[PDB]
DNA sequence: CCCAACTTGGATGATTTCTTCCAGTCCTGGTAA
DNA sequence: TTACCTC
């Protein structure tokens, strides 16, 4: 049946095998052949027979050496060099992360491991844990040991791969270098610039797959050329993968700004609203350039967001034929590959809480221009334009009031959005089910990043020091123009505003 | 040199809609339709195998129909002009590297961007670009009109009004009060792309007389084969009205492809120009001209920086000195990308 | 052979659609109706299985009704004269590939088009689409009228006028002053085809003189399977008004199926000509007559390109010796394709 | 300005829902010996 | 210079 091959997925809840020992070795080594040559994964003969191929077998426990809790690979099959193995960061109160999942591995190296790697890398629930073959035999658990020398293995063979077994999981858990093909985003710590490269977690990517099927939850899916070049998780759900899908329901002061083919995949887990870390990017970017203007410090303590117009785009943008087909002595151009994301037109204005230290400041006309000049071409991935030209009004005016700049914001057309942040403390997806289930105007969003480890030295970092992390979900509130008209200035200038830390 | 290096784009354009006026409406969108077609069988693998040899079918089995489902795009009934138009950026963001790994060769680039900026040669760069917004090529298909004019406005205050497009060449020398809006327009880009601190904002707008119900060509989405026979095959670009309708329009890389077709210095002869790309890629014929086997690509010429800069600074300029090799050079960085692993 | 080719459509109509006058307005739309009918339970399987025993039903089970919904269209009473009018451009567009990817291929295409322009029969082609327009047969089964006036203008300031087109063959001999400005329209045609950078249009309307109430018939819709019992078994095509209102039209591969029809090149006895197709494909019959298997087809004929070559270079021109075989393959190059994966 | 505004008895019968044959491609991967 | 694989 194969609901068994189901079962054993990474993709489905893990089953328990106690007292079941002698078939689940030969279940396991059985599904290391093709499909096509096998009529039962429950033959003995079929094991016993596999069993004796030292060749076969060797060829398995080479696959070990590229186990990994954190997959570098999965958004582009092109990255090259190690594995990374790392226990889950310390529990955040207000972000959803692996820190509440327990501990378990996949695999990802050449794409022709796909039946071999089976053996050793597919886990299952034994003496009320989560567990996989490779861990019972480095343990040198003996019910195991017994049932295996008892399905034909020799007590000297045995003895040999518990030791080449156990030496594939002791080294080679952090990369050296930062591969070129990598990730790499710079932003204010500790009062230092430090780079951040994210990666997805296979234990949080696996468990999203069977909620959003079990609790009915908005999603979609995310399609992979060549599942088999990227991992275990992908391949075994034939290059679709599901993901939420949460749009929105749709002092100085930006007005009108447009953005074409803005990215609306925020993390590979959520589409919606543009990742936030994406915006508190932006305002720093348009703060360095006017400091470089101006000869006084100007700093930007907050950054507020309003949603006018959100356009889903179909379809995916073709690659520029940058690659030859081959390095010498050939006159043809080919594609370098393919993605699958996700885009969007946005419409949205922006209020800036703007400070001067200085005790004399310059609100004149040569800063308005210099508000106009500073401001960047790129937002979240596409093209930031200012209103048209032929209709041309104040869009970048300034305000020392917050009596008169309320009252102009409480005029905003009703069909629009403001974004404010939430209270609410979620540790799970089922959790958020739950709230989402129970609020109308509650979305996930992507908020920043979690580190896997300290700030280092690394070869191949843009600028300082280095470090990995997991993206952070997060949650935030959709609030009506007419909410806002009722609850006042007061609460709109203590709520309305979000920052770092 | 060193492991990273790498320049922004430093043109952006926008998105460009098509759009009609009525005598009780100032703003009507172009919009598309979706419908189904009976096809031909035709072509190689509907009747011959391997090379040339015939498979076995019956005379009968092709002169059957093919049915498709494709959208398309008219004009309707009497309606005299149509209109286009986008939005132009231009940013002097060719001054400074994104990145770069190695301060001996960032002090460099430096250098000669400088050393050319104030020998002349902004100005050849911005004649190019100024003279393919006033000819029209960006409208690709659809320049087959029985008269095209061209407006533009600027954030300076300007104004340049090309009275009929269909007739400036690449090559040749234009009328009188046509040449000379070139002149003028050069010199604002000519500015805008070198000298940092200057917001500059474009506004270009054209209009099309057409034919009775003549087809418009927008630009095309890439999909997937649909495997439902309910969905279109040939799927058409379209944006959101201010209003929640949608209308036809071309996208942004593709205006874009067409203002910076301006490479006409690979092998001492002209021809037409080529859209710049590091290994001269030639689409039309499937090819490239300055494949690495000639030492004429990008990637050689990127070497060179310290003799050049030597020729800029021992030349006296504002003479017709300046070699194919730096305007290539300054064109690409223009058209910034990715120039790692040196 | 290659793998890439192709070529594109150089000759092309919009849309057609049918109005008529009144002494208020210029331009009233036909419209279409919608209706229930009472139909007839009739025809084999109505009453029989595989020819043998007719099943077993009682004498009065096929005197019922067989109910449907469709669509139809009427001229409404006391309009004299009915309107048809669409728009042509034609573009000299077969002298060059699209695409080609291999050089010894693309420099043969060129020299025989060249070749063969400059010996005649441009003019040949421009004949027989220039007859067809005057004509008429692109009314389809609108034709039967008591009397029909074609009017034609140009870009180029010609007028042409066919006092009533209802009996001009397509062999035989036209009466004096037709057979003059069919003459005339083939020139300005046969340039079209061949000479670049000329824009030419032509807008072809025709009046049509009709009865009390006629019946009109417009294009159809190619539809889905109806299993809903809702929704109409025919439907009928229409364009919308700038105004909102829906008329009926004629689609534009429907009017260049019939503008095409010049093939009676094949078996050495011309009869009725077909469609051009790569086959020969003959719809009346349901039959192919260029099947692969004769050695008459387009691809067995495109791989003799340099050997035709050979021979029009050979010969004198401006007569009659261009052979039935060199015509066939400029034609289908007109009627542009992909002709790939050689 | 100012005052009113209506109860009742009732809402169909017969039998039928069609057919023919078709469904196009091509360029766009890492990895090992 | 050659091939090997994901429901």
């Amino acid at each position: 049946d194969r609901q068994l091959r189901r079962y054993l997925a990474p993709y489905s809840a893990e089953i328990g095998v106690d007292g079941a020992e002698k078939m689940a070795l030969v279940v396991l080594l059985n599904l290391t052949l093709k499909r096509d040559r096998v009529e039962s994964l429950c033959d003995e003969g079929l094991a016993r027979q596999l069993l004796s191929d030292e060749g076969h077998i060797t060829n398995c426990l080479h696959t070990v050496r590229w186990l990994h809790t954190h997959n570098l690979k999965y958004p582009d099959a092109r990255v090259s060099g190690e594995r990374l193995i790392i226990n889950a960061p310390p529990l955040i109160p207000g972000v959803i992360s692996s820190a509440g999942l327990p501990m378990r591995m996949g695999w990802a190296h050449d794409s022709s491991d796909i039946n071999l790697a089976k053996l050793f890398g597919t886990s299952f629930r034994y003496r009320d844990d989560s567990t996989n073959l490779a861990l019972q035999l480095v343990a040198r658990s003996k019910t195991w040991e017994q049932a295996l020398i008892g399905l034909g293995l020799t007590q000297q063979q045995l003895d040999i791969w518990c030791q080449l077994l156990a030496s594939n999981l002791e080294n080679n858990t952090f990369p050296t270098v930062v591969s070129p093909f990598s990730k790499q985003v710079r932003f204010l710590y500790q009062g230092n610039y430090c780079v951040v490269t994210p990666v997805v977690s296979h234990a949080l990517l696996a468990q999203l797959q069977n909620v959003v099927h079990e609790k009915k939850l908005q999603c979609t899916y995310i399609h992979h050329d060549h599942p088999a070049s990227v991992g275990s998780l992908v391949g075994a759900l034939g290059g679709k993968v599901a993901v939420l899908d949460y749009p929105p329901p749709v002092y100085l002061h930006l007005s009108g700004l447009t953005v074409y083919d803005a990215s609306a995949l925020a993390n590979p887990y959520l589409c919606g609203i543009p990742s936030l870390s994406a915006l508190a990017g932006f305002c720093h970017d348009y703060e360095r350039r006017l400091q470089s203007l101006i000869g006084q410090s100007v700093y930007f303590r907050g950054l507020a967001w309003y949603l006018g117009r959100y356009s889903l785009v179909t379809g995916k943008h073709l690659p520029e034929p940058s690659k030859s087909a081959d390095p010498k002595s050939v006159s043809a151009i080919r594609r370098p590959g393919l993605l699958d994301g996700r885009y969007c037109d946005l419409g949205m204005d922006l209020i800036i809480e703007v400070h001067i230290p200085t005790g004399g400041s310059l609100p004149f006309t040569t800063c308005l221009d210099l508000l106009r000049v500073a401001l960047p071409a790129r937002f979240a991935g596409g093209c930031l334009h200012p209103p048209s030209l032929y209709e041309e009004y104040n869009w970048c005016t300034v305000y020392q009031d917050k009596s008169t700049l309320f009252t102009v914001l409480s005029r905003l057309p009703r069909y629009g959005c403001w974004i404010y942040p939430s209270d609410a403390d979620l540790r799970s997806f089922e959790e958020l089910s739950e709230a989402l289930a129970l609020d109308r105007r509650l979305r996930p969003v992507a908020t920043g990043f979690v580190f896997l480890e300290e700030p280092v030295e690394r070869a191949g970092s843009i600028e300082g020091q280095h470090v990995y992390a997991e993206s952070a979900i997060g949650t935030a509130l959709c609030i009506n123009p007419v909410e806002m008209r009722l609850a006042g200035k007061k609460r709109f200038f203590g709520a309305g505003f979000w920052q770092l830390n | 040199l060193c492991t990273h290096l790498s320049y922004s784009r430093s043109l952006s354009p926008g998105k460009a809609v098509f759009f009609y006026k009525t005598a009780e409406s100032d703003f009507v969108p172009l919009r598309i339709e979706v419908a189904k077609i009976s096809g031909q069988k035709c072509g190689y693998t509907e009747g011959f195998d391997a090379n040339l040899k015939p498979k076995n079918i019956e005379r009968y089995e092709l002169a059957y129909s093919n049915p498709q489902t494709i959208e398309a795009c008219y004009v309707p009934p009497n309606v005299d002009e149509l209109y286009c138009r986008f939005s132009l950026r231009v940013e002097a963001n060719s001054m400074r590297p994104y990145v770069c790994s190695n301060p001996d060769v960032l002090r460099v680039m430096i250098g000669l961007a400088q050393a050319y900026q104030r020998l002349g040669g902004y100005n050849e760069l911005a004649r190019r670009y100024s003279a393919n917004v006033l000819r029209g090529i960006w409208l690709w298909r659809n320049q087959y009109t029985q008269g095209t004019k061209i407006e533009i406005k600027t954030s300076l205050g300007s104004t340049y009004h090309i009275p009929d497009a269909r007739r400036l060449s690449w090559s040749g020398d234009w009328p009188e009060l046509e040449q000379k809006q070139l002149e003028q327009l050069t010199s604002e880009m000519a500015k805008a792309l070198s000298q940092p601190d200057i917001f500059w904002f474009a506004d270009v707008t054209a209009s099309l007389k057409t034919g009775f119900c003549q087809e418009i060509f927008p630009s095309q989405k890439f999909t997937e084969r649909p495997d439902d026979h309910s969905v279109a095959s040939r799927q058409l670009a379209t944006v959101e009205c201010s209003d929640g309708q949608l209308a036809a329009c071309i996208n942004p890389q593709k205006i874009g492809a067409a203002l910076q077709k301006i490479d006409d210095w690979w092998a001492n002869d002209a021809d037409l120009p080529l859209r710049v790309h590091e290994y001269g890629a030639n689409h039309e014929a499937l090819t490239a001209l300055r494949h690495p086997a000639t030492g004429q690509d990008f990637y050689h010429l990127l070497t060179k920086a310290e003799q050049f800069v030597t020729v800029l600074e021992s030349s006296e300029g504002g003479g017709v000195e300046l070699p194919g090799e730096v305007h290539y050079l300054m064109a690409v960085l223009v058209k910034g990308g990715l120039f790692q692993k040196g």
